[PDB]
């Protein structure tokens, strides 16, 4: 009971729009294309990095640790 | 708490994405597992049908099952009764039971190689140089009698007496047979018969792509044209 | 006069699909739900063209899989599909579910409790039919997943032989596994059917977290060519997953037919559950184990109310974004731990992941969004 | 024989002539007694590398 | 393999021939009727039976 009649009220204002037929559907894809991507990358780029940052190096730690303690154990397997 | 020897990897004429399977190589490893070979594992899954697309003729085909005759069922009057055989039959086991073959080779089963290769971490590459690098014991170092030392194990020593060196076999095709070669198209011949599907794989695998890179580029076009009525309009405000 | 609205039959697919208000900013990732939809047919469709063949004979099982995978007309290709377009059905649970843990979605309680019963069945299905390709990784992970709920004090003795049919796994077992697989599917789709009955009446939402009552369009020919454009490309990754190198979100330890005589030495499930299988093993105490276990999918239930902010959504919440970004990291690292034997940090490392799942959702988020609300005077 | 040429060949390299002398000095500690803890378990493993990551790239190239 | 065991309670209804094709041998060319459902598959039942007997 909530169809395309009965939503919200509102009053005084105005909008305009054209048909898809008088009109090209590529206005300069490329020159806009990356200057979007340039200027939003850099804001969360900062966001989901240094959290995830924090996993490279541990993970490296572990690894290399474990490596040496199973490939060098004749180290300190001292005779 | 020990160490293992992980195997190196090669130029294998099959390991592209888009390669195929040399179909010479086969046809001779099959000799050389007869031969060599064919005595400690069962081969169970692989019938004398599936050769014929791969290696050989069908009248070429027929007169290699013929050689090995085999015990067959019971009927009336001749129960259980030798034959000649038929192409469906599988390949003949070697041996009778799980006992036997315990009590033949050191209370150790012979895996049966119909699934060896694509169960060991590694594959054809692994395979190959397992069938290589043998080396002399190191010193210091003790071992079993039956026991002959291999680095390539987990165990660093198994059962496996030797069985392929130089001239061991002939080719027939011509061909001067150096361990490598042989190993190598013994190697092309296991993998195929580990997983036949690999020709026949490929090639949709092709006509996939070709078909469909171009008919989603259409979709796109669709959709552009539904979605531009309303990224024009200008929303005014008038109080 | 208008057919599409006096028929009984179309009355209830336009209020449905065809004529139901939408809003106009939907981000993508109000895509993948639908994607759900279109493996749930095919994994049904594709899994009844194997319960045809395959014989629940404890010792003809393995060897059924195996004519099969060799015997007959396309068949490799068609188990191939079964094994990996489930490897992907898993895939976009985790985004569904992130999501609305981004964009305030919980606020829907009648939906969001509906949830989660799904999604213990769907997991619980797969390990259910994973143990009978009949081979030793699927005999020695359901013996060992068995032994646990037997540790409970007065009710493990009993209930782990019914379904044994015996001691041990022999044909009076697999036999009610295969019974599970059937039925689990079927009456999982009805309450599927039932969680968007609950979404008329309240409409969808949009990544801003502001009623639009004002500017809804249809979800005629708007969202019906989206998704139809994004639904055609799932199935590029999929076939080229399967077509290209299917070996590879496997293992090779189900190939040497079942045995008790030997015993897998680095036994592991497949990637997607290792995650609440490494809280498990972190811990000493059988029974007290197999409670933490639970612990995970209950703790969701739990926050709807602890939610303590003024507005809906991290969008406007630049602070709490970085909290939500160290428990995706957390679930990384936690699976990275799992499949792997036991070493020195392995132990310490796992641990503290496991104490973290926990001290983020449970103690932090609630007690660092006043910290914000002090800021904006709400 | 073109494998054993090929591997007399890789041999000459300084990862085997370094790994062969690591391991004589190890067999030369070794030899001396008896209850000792070594064997060439290790040593030979780098010798065995050096040696096959080499020999790896030009082996299939020398065949027919 | 092939020898002989004394027998338990598991084991079945010894069979009489190798193969039933051996029956049609010695038996004329009349291969004996099974004797585990020869009741159900007749009309008259277990009277069909007696009154071959004495017949
Ligand atoms: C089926 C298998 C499932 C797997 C599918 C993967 C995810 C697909 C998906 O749904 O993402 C939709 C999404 C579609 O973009 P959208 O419709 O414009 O808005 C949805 C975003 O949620 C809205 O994001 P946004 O538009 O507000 O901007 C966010 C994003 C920037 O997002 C974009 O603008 C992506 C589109 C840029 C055009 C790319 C052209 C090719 C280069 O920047 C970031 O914050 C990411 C951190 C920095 C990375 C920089 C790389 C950007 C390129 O795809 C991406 O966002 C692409 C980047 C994500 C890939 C992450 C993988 C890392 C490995
Ligand atoms: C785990 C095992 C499964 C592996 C699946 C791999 C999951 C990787 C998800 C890839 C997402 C990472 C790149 C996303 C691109 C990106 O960052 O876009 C930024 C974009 C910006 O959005 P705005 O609305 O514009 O906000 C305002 C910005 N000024 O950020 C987002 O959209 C975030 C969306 C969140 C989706 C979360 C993805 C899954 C994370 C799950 C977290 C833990 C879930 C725990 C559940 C466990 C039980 C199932
Ligand atoms: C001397 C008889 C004999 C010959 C000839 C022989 N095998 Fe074997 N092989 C055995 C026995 C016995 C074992 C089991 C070793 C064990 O488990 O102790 C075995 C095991 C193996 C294994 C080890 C499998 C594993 O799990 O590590 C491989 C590989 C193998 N055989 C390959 C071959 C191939 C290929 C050929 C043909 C070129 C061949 N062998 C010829 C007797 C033989
Ligand atoms: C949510 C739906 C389902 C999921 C997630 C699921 C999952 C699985 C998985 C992961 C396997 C393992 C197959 C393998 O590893 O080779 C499997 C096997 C099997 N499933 Fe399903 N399944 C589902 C529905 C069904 C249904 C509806 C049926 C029958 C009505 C079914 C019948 C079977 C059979 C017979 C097998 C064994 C065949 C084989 O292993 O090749 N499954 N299932
Ligand atoms: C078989 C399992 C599931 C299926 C088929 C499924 C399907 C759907 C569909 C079709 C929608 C509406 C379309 C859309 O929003 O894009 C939806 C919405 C939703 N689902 Fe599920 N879902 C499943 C599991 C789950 C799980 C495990 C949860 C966990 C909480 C969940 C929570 C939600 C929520 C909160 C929404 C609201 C979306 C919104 O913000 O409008 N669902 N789901």
């Amino acid at each position: 009971g909530r169809e395309f009649g009965h939503l919200t009220r509102m009053r005084h204002v105005i909008t305009y729009s054209l048909s898809p037929f008088e009109q090209r559907a590529f206005p300069h894809y490329f020159t806009k294309g990356i200057p979007n991507v340039l200027r939003r990358t850099r804001a969360c780029i900062l966001r989901v990095a240094p959290p995830f940052v924090v996993f490279y190096l541990v993970y490296t730690w572990g690894t290399q640790e474990f490596e040496k303690s199973k490939r060098k154990n004749p180290a300190a397997y001292e005779n | 708490t020990d160490l293992e020897l992980h195997a190196p990897s090669y130029p294998w004429s099959h390991r592209g994405l888009l390669s195929s399977l040399d179909h010479t190589s086969i046809r001779r490893g099959f000799q050389v597992y007869k031969q060599v070979c064919s005595s400690c594992h069962s081969m169970d899954y692989v019938a004398y049908r599936h050769l014929v697309g791969v290696c050989y003729t069908e009248e070429e085909a027929k007169a290699l099952a013929e050689e090995v005759e085999v015990q067959d069922g019971p009927n009336e009057d001749g129960e259980m009764f030798m034959r000649p055989g038929k192409l469906s039959d599988y390949f003949p086991k070697p041996y009778p039971n799980p006992e036997a073959a315990r009590a033949a080779n050191n209370g150790a089963l012979p895996p049966d190689l119909s699934y060896i290769v694509r169960a060991r971490h590694g594959g054809e590459d692994y395979v190959f140089s397992l069938l290589t690098g043998y080396c002399e014991p190191p010193t210091g170092v003790s071992l079993r009698e039956g026991l002959y030392f291999n680095p390539y194990f987990p165990g660093q020593a198994i059962a496996m007496a030797p069985p392929i060196y130089n001239e061991v076999l002939e080719f027939d095709d011509g061909t001067p047979a150096t361990m490598s070669q042989v190993a190598k198209d013994v190697c092309t011949f296991l993998r195929w018969a580990s997983e036949p599907e690999h020709d026949h794989r490929k090639r949709m695998g092709l006509k996939m792509l070709m078909m469909m890179g171009l008919l989603l580029p259409l979709v796109y076009a669709m959709k552009r044209h539904k979605w531009s009525v309303l990224k024009s309009r200008k929303l005014a405000y008038r109080p | 006069t208008n057919i599409r609205k006096s028929h009984p039959l179309m009355k209830i697919i336009n209020n449905a699909f065809i004529d139901l208000p939408a809003p106009s900013n939907i981000s993508s990732w109000w895509n993948f739900g639908s994607l759900l939809g279109i493996c749930l047919i095919l994994q049904i469709l594709t899994g009844l063209f194997l319960a045809m063949h395959y014989t629940s004979d404890t010792t003809t099982a393995f060897s059924s899989v195996t004519h099969i995978c060799r015997d007959v007309n396309y068949g490799w290709v068609i188990r191939y599909l079964h094994a990996n377009g489930a490897s992907m059905f898993f895939i976009c649970l985790f985004i569904h579910v992130g999501r609305g843990l981004y964009y305030g979605s919980y606020m829907f309680l009648e939906t969001w409790n509906i949830g989660v019963v799904l999604l213990f069945t769907v997991m619980a299905t797969a390990f259910m039919g994973y143990v009978l390709p009949w081979g030793q990784m699927s005999f020695w992970g359901a013996t060992v997943i068995t032994n646990l709920l037997s540790a409970i004090p007065y009710i493990g003795t009993d209930l782990v032989e019914w379904i044994w049919g015996g001691f041990s796994v022999d044909k009076a077992t697999l036999t009610r596994f295969f019974a599970f697989h059937f039925i689990l599917p079927f009456i999982i789709t009805a309450l599927a059917a039932v969680h968007l009955l609950f979404l008329h009446e309240t409409g969808s939402n949009n990544p801003t977290g502001i009623s639009s009552d004002m500017d809804k369009i249809p979800f005629h020919p708007y969202y019906t060519i989206k998704d139809i454009l994004g639904a055609l490309f799932m199935m590029l990754i999929l076939l080229i997953l399967v077509l290209f190198s299917p070996d590879l979100l496997g293992d090779p330890d189900n190939y040497t037919p079942a045995n008790p005589l030997n015993t897998p030495p680095h036994i592991k499930p497949e990637w997607y559950f290792l995650f609440a299988y490494a809280i498990l093993r972190s811990i000493p105490n059988k029974l007290g184990g197999v409670l933490a276990l639970v612990a995970s999918i209950l703790i969701l239930i739990l926050m709807p109310m602890l939610h303590t902010s003024k507005q809906r959504s991290m969008m406007f919440r630049p602070l709490s974004q970085c909290l939500f970004w160290m428990l995706v990291a957390d679930l990384i690292t936690l699976t990275w731990i799992g499949g792997q034997p036991v070493e020195h940090p392995f132990i310490i490392i796992g641990q503290l992941a496991s104490i973290l799942y926990f001290l983020i959702i449970l103690v932090l988020m609630p007690i660092t969004s006043i910290i914000e609300n002090n800021l904006l005077k709400w | 024989d073109p494998l054993t040429t090929v591997r007399e060949q890789c041999e000459q390299i300084e990862k085997c002539i370094k790994a062969r002398e690591r391991l004589e000095l190890c067999d030369q500690r070794v030899s001396s007694r008896s209850q000792t803890e070594e064997d060439c378990t290790e040593e030979l493993f780098d010798f065995l590398h050096a040696r096959d990551h080499c020999v790896a790239h030009k082996l299939f190239n020398s065949l027919k």
